[PDB]
């Protein structure tokens, strides 16, 4: 249920353009950054946000590779 | 008093310095950096290895003391999918300080990767009472690079 909560938080399964990571940091790729809750993250346990570009940044600590798993197949199921 | 020695051969380096804000910042747990000169990650510690990335350019290790640590070849590494990495070790897979875990392509990835820069931290901050980061230049599974507390 976090997967689909964190894909809220970014706008929505189809504002989501592209999904990636490395080993404390989850990429989303959002249409519209001004959809974002960052608000939304925090209270997810997101430790911070950073945004650069249209590219998103939350950062989930170790265990953001785990949303990755679980949002990529949520998004994709 | 545990010793964690070098996993990797290398100057040790502030994490502070690293072009990460997450490990800069240590969210992901406090430790040191190496700027790496050898080829090869070895296990810095008697422990069972954790987790390896599927990229084969980081993995997790717990010491029989306890500690928990991580190991990041690089930063941002993950983008090159694995290219220059070669997994030698299989998760779960207890091991001795120096065992091998992973040989990696130094020149390769100086070439392709944004920063060889490794972090080395412990993720269980809030279970050690002291952590002494140590100085200087170290040699793979010998030279000793922070030594901790309970
Ligand atoms: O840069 P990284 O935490 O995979």
């Amino acid at each position: 249920e976090m997967a689909a909560a964190l894909v809220a938080a970014f706008g929505g399964k189809e504002n989501i353009t592209n999904l990636d990571a490395c080993i404390t940091r989850l990429r989303v790729s959002v249409a519209d950054v001004s959809k974002v809750d960052q608000a939304g993250l925090k209270k997810l346990g997101a430790a911070g946000v950073v945004v650069a570009g249209s590219g998103v940044q939350a950062i989930f600590g170790t265990k953001s590779d785990n949303l990755k798993t679980e949002m990529d197949e949520y998004i994709r199921n | 008093t545990i010793e964690i020695i070098a996993p990797l051969s290398g100057e040790i380096v502030n994490i502070e310095d690293v072009p990460d804000v997450v490990f800069a910042e240590k969210i992901v747990g406090d430790g040191i950096a190496i700027k790496p000169t050898g080829n090869k990650m070895v296990a810095p510690v008697d422990g069972t290895i954790g987790k390896i990335f599927e990229t084969n350019h980081a993995f997790s290790i717990e010491s029989d003391s306890g500690v928990e640590l991580f190991v990041h070849f690089g930063i941002d590494t993950v983008e090159l999918k694995g290219e220059g990495f070669k997994r030698i070790a299989e998760e779960g897979q207890r091991v001795k300080v120096g065992d091998t875990v992973i040989e990696f392509d130094l020149p390769l990835l100086e070439e392709k990767a944004k920063s060889t820069l490794t972090p080395v931290v412990i993720s269980n901050m809030d279970e050690i009472k002291e952590l002494i980061k140590l100085s200087g230049s170290v040699t793979v599974g010998e030279t000793p690079v922070i030594r901790i507390k309970k």
